[PDB]
RNA sequence: GUUUUCGUUGUUUUUU
């Protein structure tokens, strides 16, 4: 079942995750009291520039009102203006705008909202398959360090650029404990003459 | 508290990009060379060209968290038609007899340019502008 | 293994927008804030909590 | 297997049934096994002959 | 890990030292990282996963 | 497969119309007028029935273990 | 949408944002408009979220003191006199308001003002809302035909250049060979076509048009974006070049040999509204794949560049003396930035 | 002072004209009827034996979505308000289903008629599944192949749209006012002109068309509010409306209660 | 695996109250009221009702977080009436309005069908 | 001064509608395949079978490779077959035909929308959006959730995903019809 | 019984 953070995409490259889920009463409604299933960011259009998404939504409204399957074959002779005229014939605004009424207040939102159906697709990426926290878990047999992989309680591999940025950040103790307590740490007994680990050691 | 009093005939008006506010420019009926330019909410108190408006510049309307305006507090404002609160943001101590008092009423800009001493008392911070038709 | 190696008390997850949240905070899942922990030494002031 | 070296890898792969198209399109790939020995954009860039 | 706990905050890649930022943990539900919009711009990242 | 019990966009009782919808289809009938006959007024309810894809008939034509 | 001169708010909404404003002292100031009805302006609402003690002043485009366009900029002690706040001041630009709070009050105050503006904007847009529509992306037919004739005139200039080159009447450019001069000048001409069409489309953008409102707001998008969506995409320039004749002396079998005219060499004659012909669709595919491959390739080299540069100077530190030295103590510079 | 002139009425759909009320109050009422009006929906499903080719979560969730005739859902006690361990009839109506197919080549169509109300605290007629109507054999639930069985028991408890759309008394509620934008609440965004690009509502005939000469009165407030309420059959339009009104009344009463409770 | 629960949107926990009033000395005769288990439906209604009260000098509310069914409402009244008392008055006024609404609706429903 | 025939395995061909290239008839600049052939195909058989190989071997449609393609001039749509001789902002553009007053296109594609791919035949108007976004669509289409096979249950696979309520898109292509996307949406 | 026990090579595809 979808949850905040779940990944989805359109048929126009329009990809994103869920940011928040709101119930029926809080989101604005139409003159007929109709609310959308989903809400998107306008900022995609200036940047991502998906005109075909607009054409798809318009044709979707027209088909849903008229009750038939709309065609969107590329390199065809369809014209958006005619679809707008038909939407006028559908008794709806030719450019698809319609007054929303703030769900919290019922007040007519000043702008008329372009509001209608679109065909979207669920995507394999979920949120809860990546949530993964590790304070201490299994360690690799050789490295004596936290294992890698969300399957086996993997640890966060601290990249070298992260080290460099921490160094520029003056994080001496923080990075040290990341390499001392959060990473491998063994104590040994070395010689003062040869200066090597060549010492049979026994604490007890 | 009515420091300055005058009446102006409106020579030009323009809304342009803005729809609810027009900048209006007029000459004073009482004395020429007294030019008044004010941004006004048109639909709330409309004026037109050559319109004669009774302008009053007051230092204090009380004769502080703003409250629903109680009728128990009488205002010289009630004597006028459009009343607008602002801050005198530059007292233009410039020409020999042209003080150019600029007052910003929350964004609505006003230029009262005219007589040196006639506008000298307007060397204040805030201001009330009061308009009869 | 030396200039790059894994650490503990580290988590990696999705990011979401919180317009009502402060700039210098991250909305942390209860899973992350629970599994990840800090060792607080028992002192005279924190003994109760 | 003895000649593990100098062997091409990927010509046969597990069929995906995540979705129906994950099979159909999967059955109509083509590949150019040149390798990144020399990066180049010509093996990756669309050409008019690809029309 | 309580609320307002300072934690190192890391994204890959991390070019500028401003890509390492210490945010206060705000223990709140959902399994994402809830952030301010403005703090995302220096990261030059988005919530597309 | 299987029309939703409740209309996703709206929430109207819609489930007990599928057989009726097929009945309307059989007489070489237009789609929109038939949907209107099905009391489908909101075009959300309208395309929910118009564009539903039932799939159990292929699943059921599999001979089950029992 | 908020700072504008003709933005008006009523007692209830005012009081609600005041409760929303973290930096409100419980004291609402006197509304600028009082009679025949108390009304409030965007500037006062801005100043509410702003803690006092901040002044800014920037003449914009040589604007006057009476600011008829609400351009310019003047905040006094946290109160905006004139001028609409823009991303040139609220963004990351130097000398900006964020710069100002950095160099006058500190980072905590900037964090506070972020929350202030963010929550008050959440309220105000939640209650107003701003969107986009197809009618916003379209301009009246007059500008559409201006676009069409601009493209046609550019095509005629292209054909003239074709004729001059094909009869060597094209005068040689300095450091630019005859055929390549032809290609480059036609490229310039067709880019001028796309930009002229786009500027016409931008001019026909209206006040309620959320497209020009988007760019003026600057939350995203730009001039060339509108130019491509509404007017025409323009030539698909790959690595600063023109789509060549991929086949034998032709870019497509639908075009002919030496088809020097724009349609056979990658100049887009459509906008994203109109949709593109299959040939020029394939040309835009050329440009898009060019961009994606550029990014993908640049990844690895930019990476190793970064790593080797980090390795290069990993220990330069200004010592307590103030001199920049190495771990050997040999001074690189006796002082940081000479100062 | 609250004035209504009901344009039209029906079991599910009603068009009302609530005049002389607050916009905030009207929206609060609309929200209350949309979410806070209780109905009955299946909240627990036991599968005793199932030989179909569909997931049991599928059929269970669908069964929850089924509205139940709930004119008396108020008398039903909540699963948390009722003190009994497990379920009793007073807080839980039991439904039953048992269907088979034997004809080899064929399919048994399980309908909401098969959902048999086998409990319901006498009387409290809640739990019988809503349908289109009687001749309609019910909401279709499953399709049975050769030797396939659906045997299910169901527990329905009092609930609201706020906790699940399966308890939702309404699909959507239409709320309107000022049928000519005479109060200036929307811009009439336009490419050419504002009045002609934007149509005239079904309530344009009801209120006066604004006088072109008449300058906008900047003090008038929305007073006449048009309402359209529809139900799914679990409740009736009048029932939902009255329940919403009374529920917001008791909400205010509890607000009072806690006000003098604190003091 | 971390999202919050749904019945808590109206079910009162033992530790926190439905109504938590604290004095808002920020302006005289002002208080801050924390309504748990609440949202815009009652909040905007009470806000408008108090705004219609002449004694009420400041009235506002805010749902501090949409991911929590709760809100807080700041209420200042004139020097005569207390914010809490204005709140009971607003609640009772909306009570009587709802009574009239239900009565008129029921009457004309009966006469209609 | 050369000529070359290729029959080696691996050369890929597309069926081109055969516009008469020998200038000896009005069908020059028109299609040998006509509504007679279309009707015969619509029958599914021949009016004494007319299959796809029937069209191919009838000389009205032929296979072409890229090496052949660069030596042939092809018409895009049925509009520019016959060499032709206002101000609409909702139409596309064919070659200008200003100096080259004549064009004898030796062939025409069955459909320009057939330059697409199996995934590309899904997008509603992929020609009104940026090519990078078209590529992103192509990439994401294979990893989009849906319903893969009818007997998913009898298969014991590492991962299986089935939608509760598959829905046919409101916006459709015509190659969609061939893809049976109503049946596996 | 406090405590308490999995890994790698190679291969493919991937993820802003
Ligand atoms: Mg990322
Ligand atoms: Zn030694
Ligand atoms: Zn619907
Ligand atoms: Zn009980």
């Amino acid at each position: 079942v979808p949850q905040i953070g779940d990944k989805f995409a359109s048929r126009h490259g329009q990809k994103g995750t869920i940011g928040v889920t709101y119930r029926h009463e809080d989101m604005p409604f139409s003159a007929e009291g109709i609310v959308p299933d989903l809400i998107i960011n306008p900022h995609a259009i200036p940047s991502r520039m998906t005109v075909a998404h607009l054409i798809e939504c318009l044709l979707s409204k027209v088909g849903s009102i008229r009750g038939y399957e709309g065609d969107a074959t590329p390199f065809t002779d369809l014209t958006v203006d005619a679809v707008s005229n038909l939407l006028r014939d559908n008794g709806y605004q030719s450019r698809g705008f319609e007054v929303m009424y703030n769900g919290h207040t019922g007040k007519k939102l000043m702008a008329q909202v372009f509001f209608g159906p679109t065909y979207y697709q669920r995507l394999r990426h979920m949120v809860d398959d990546k949530i993964h926290a590790r304070a201490r878990g299994p360690v690799q047999v050789l490295t004596r360090q936290p294992v890698e992989g969300r399957s086996r309680d993997g640890g966060l591999r601290f990249g070298e650029m992260e080290r460099d940025c921490m160094i520029a950040h003056g994080a001496a103790g923080f990075l040290k404990e990341r390499l001392m307590e959060a990473s491998d740490a063994f104590r040994v007994h070395v010689c003062g003459i040869c200066g090597l680990m060549s010492v049979i050691a026994n604490l007890k | 508290s009515a420091l300055f009093d005058d009446i102006f005939t409106v020579q030009t008006v323009d809304n342009g990009r803005y729809n609810k506010v027009s900048r209006i420019i007029g000459i004073s009926t009482t004395n020429s060379a007294i030019k008044l330019t004010l941004d006004i909410n048109n639909e709330m108190f409309p004026v037109s060209q050559d319109d004669s408006l009774t302008v009053t510049l007051a230092n204090s309307l009380s004769l502080k968290s703003w409250r629903p305006p109680k009728p128990t507090d009488k205002s010289l404002a009630d004597d006028y038609d459009y009343v607008m609160f602002g801050t005198v943001y530059k007292f233009e101590e410039g020409d020999e007899d042209k003080i150019k008092v600029y007052v910003s009423f929350g964004g609505l800009l006003m230029c009262l340019e005219g007589g040196y001493k006639s506008l000298a008392s307007l060397k204040q911070d805030n201001l009330y502008i009061l308009i009869r038709r | 293994n030396l200039m790059g190696k894994r650490v503990d008390f580290s988590a990696r997850t999705v990011i979401s927008g919180d317009p009502n949240l402060e700039l210098d905070q991250v909305g942390v899942p209860i899973s992350i804030a629970k599994t990840l922990s800090y060792p607080e030494t028992v002192t005279q002031y924190n003994i109760h909590r | 297997q003895k000649k593990a070296m100098s062997s091409r890898a990927g010509v046969s792969q597990v069929l995906n049934r995540y979705t129906y198209s994950s099979t159909l399109s999967h059955l109509r790939r083509t590949n150019t096994p040149i390798g990144r020995d020399g990066k180049l954009a010509k093996p990756r860039q669309l050409h008019n002959t690809h029309w | 890990l309580m609320d307002d706990d300072p934690v190192l905050f890391n994204r890959q890649p991390s070019l500028h030292k401003m890509s390492m930022m210490a945010h206060r943990v705000k223990v709140m539900p959902y399994s994402t990282f809830r952030l301010n919009l403005s703090v995302t711009s220096p990261y030059n990242a988005d919530f597309d996963g | 497969m299987i029309i939703p019990v409740r209309c996703f966009s709206c929430g109207k009782v819609v489930g007990d119309k599928w057989d009726a919808y097929l009945r309307l289809l059989e007489e070489g009938k237009q789609e929109g007028d038939a949907l209107d006959e099905l009391k489908l007024k909101r075009y959300c309810c309208r395309r929910m029935v118009l564009t539903h894809v039932d799939l159990i008939e292929k699943f059921l034509r599999y001979n089950p273990l029992e | 949408k908020m700072t504008l001169r003709d933005t008006f708010i009523e007692y209830e909404q005012v009081m609600n944002m005041l409760f929303w404003v973290p930096s409100w002292d419980g004291v609402v100031p006197q509304p600028a408009i009082l009679k025949p009805k108390p009304l409030w302006t965007g500037k006062q609402l801005l100043s509410i979220a702003i803690p006092s003690g901040i002044h800014l002043q920037r003449t914009d485009g040589g604007n006057s003191l009476l600011s008829p366009k609400d351009n310019g900029m003047l905040i006094v002690d946290g109160k905006v006199m004139f001028g609409v706040v823009d991303k040139k001041t609220v963004g990351s630009g130097g000398g900006g308001l964020i710069h100002t709070v950095m160099r006058e009050k500190g980072p905590k105050i900037c964090a506070e003002l972020f929350g202030n503006i963010q929550k008050v904007v959440n309220y105000w847009l939640l209650h107003n809302g701003f969107s986009i529509g197809i009618g916003d992306a379209i301009a009246d037919a007059s500008t559409m035909k201006e676009i069409t004739h601009a493209i046609s005139s550019a095509k005629e200039q292209v054909q003239e250049i074709i004729y001059k080159a094909q009869h060597n009447e094209l005068e040689l450019k300095p450091g630019m060979t005859l055929r390549e001069s032809f290609e480059g000048e036609v490229s310039r001409t067709l880019n001028d076509a796309r930009d002229s069409a786009g500027r016409s489309a931008e001019m026909n953008l209206k006040d309620l048009n959320n497209v020009k409102q988007m760019v003026s707001a600057g939350s995203k998008g730009s001039f060339i974006n509108i130019a491509q969506m509404s007017a025409c995409v323009g030539q698909q320039m790959v690595e600063g070049k023109r789509i060549a004749f991929g086949f034998a002396d032709r870019s497509l079998p639908h075009f002919t040999k030496d088809d020097f005219s724009p349609e056979s060499k990658g100049f887009v004659e459509n906008s994203y509204l109109r949709g593109l012909t299959p040939q020029e669709f394939f040309f835009h595919a050329m440009a898009g794949r060019e961009g994606l491959i550029d990014t993908a390739v640049k990844t690895a080299e930019t990476g190793y560049i970064q790593r080797r540069l980090v390795k290069a100077l990993e220990d330069i530190m200004v010592h307590y003396d103030g001199t920049t030295r190495n771990s050997l103590g040999d001074i690189i510079q006796f002082l940081y930035g000479e100062d | 002072e609250p004035k209504v002139n009901i344009i039209n009425a029906q079991d599910d759909e009603v068009e009302l004209m609530l005049s002389d009320v607050n916009l905030s109050l009207a929206n609060s009422l609309r929200r209350t009827m949309l979410a806070e009006v209780p109905t009955l929906a299946i909240d627990l499903v036991e599968i005793k034996m199932n030989t179909s080719v569909l997931a049991d979560e599928f059929i269970s969730h669908r069964l929850g979505l089924i509205p139940l005739v709930s004119e008396d859902v108020e008398e039903m006690k909540y699963s948390r308000d009722c003190t009994c361990e497990d379920y009793c009839d007073e807080c839980s109506v039991v439904l039953e289903l048992s269907a088979r197919h034997e004809g080899e080549e064929g399919t048994t169509d399980v309908y909401s008629s098969s959902l048999i109300k086998v409990s319901g605290p006498g009387n409290l007629n809640v739990g019988e599944p809503v349908r289109r109507d009687d001749y309609d054999q019910g909401i279709l639930l499953c399709k049975l192949r050769n030797h396939q069985e659906l045997n299910i028991r169901c527990i329905a408890k009092k609930g609201i749209a706020k906790e699940h759309a399966k308890w939702s008394p309404c699909s959507a509620i239409a709320f309107e006012y000022d049928p000519h934008n005479k109060l200036k609440h929307t811009d009439f965004w336009f490419e050419v002109d504002a009045k002609k690009e934007w149509p005239d509502s079904k309530y344009a005939t009801w209120e006066e068309p604004p006088k072109p000469g008449e300058v906008f009165d900047y003090k008038a407030k929305p007073n006449r509010f048009y309402m359209t309420v529809e139900t799914t059959g679990s409740l009736k339009a009048n029932q939902v409306f009255s329940r919403g009104i009374k529920t917001l009344q008791e909400k205010l009463a509890n607000v009072l209660f806690e006000l003098e409770n604190s003091r | 695996m971390n999202a919050p629960d749904r019945f808590e949107l109206f079910i009162l926990p033992d530790d926190v109250p439905k109504l938590k009033i604290t004095p808002d000395s920020r302006v005289p005769n002002c208080i801050i009221i924390k309504f748990e288990r609440e949202d815009h439906t009652l909040a905007n209604l009470l806000r408008e009702e108090l705004a219609l009260y002449p004694d009420v000098t400041f009235v506002a509310y805010k749902v501090e977080h949409p991911l929590f069914a709760n809100f807080v409402m700041r209420l200042q009244t004139e020097e005569g009436t207390r914010p809490k008392q204005a709140l009971e008055r607003a609640c009772a006024s909306i009570i009587n309005k709802l009574k009239t609404l239900d009565h008129k609706f029921n009457e004309e429903w009966n006469i209609k069908n | 001064r050369e000529f070359k025939i290729f029959t080696d395995v691996g050369r890929v061909y597309r069926p081109l509608f055969i516009v008469e290239d020998d200038e000896s008839k009005d069908n020059k600049g028109e299609l040998r395949i006509t509504k007679e052939h279309i009707r015969k195909i619509q029958q599914g058989y021949d009016d004494d079978v007319y299959g796809w190989s029937s069209l191919v071997t009838s000389g009205v449609i032929e296979y072409v490779d890229g090496e052949e393609e660069e030596t042939i001039m092809i018409a895009m749509t049925p509009e520019d077959l016959q060499t032709r001789s206002l101000n609409d902002t909702a139409k596309r553009i064919k070659p200008e035909m200003s100096t080259s007053s004549h064009h004898t296109f030796t062939h025409c594609e069955i459909h320009p929308s057939m330059i697409l791919g199996v995934a590309a035949s899904i997008i509603p108007f992929p020609d009104h959006n940026q090519s990078p976004r078209n590529t992103y669509q192509s990439a994401m289409g294979k990893q989009a959730m849906g319903v893969f096979l009818t007997n998913y249950n009898v298969r014991m696979d590492t991962m299986a995903n089935i939608l509760y309520y598959p829905q046919k898109p409101l916006a459709k292509t015509q190659a969609m019809e061939y893809l049976k996307f109503r049946e596996l949406p």
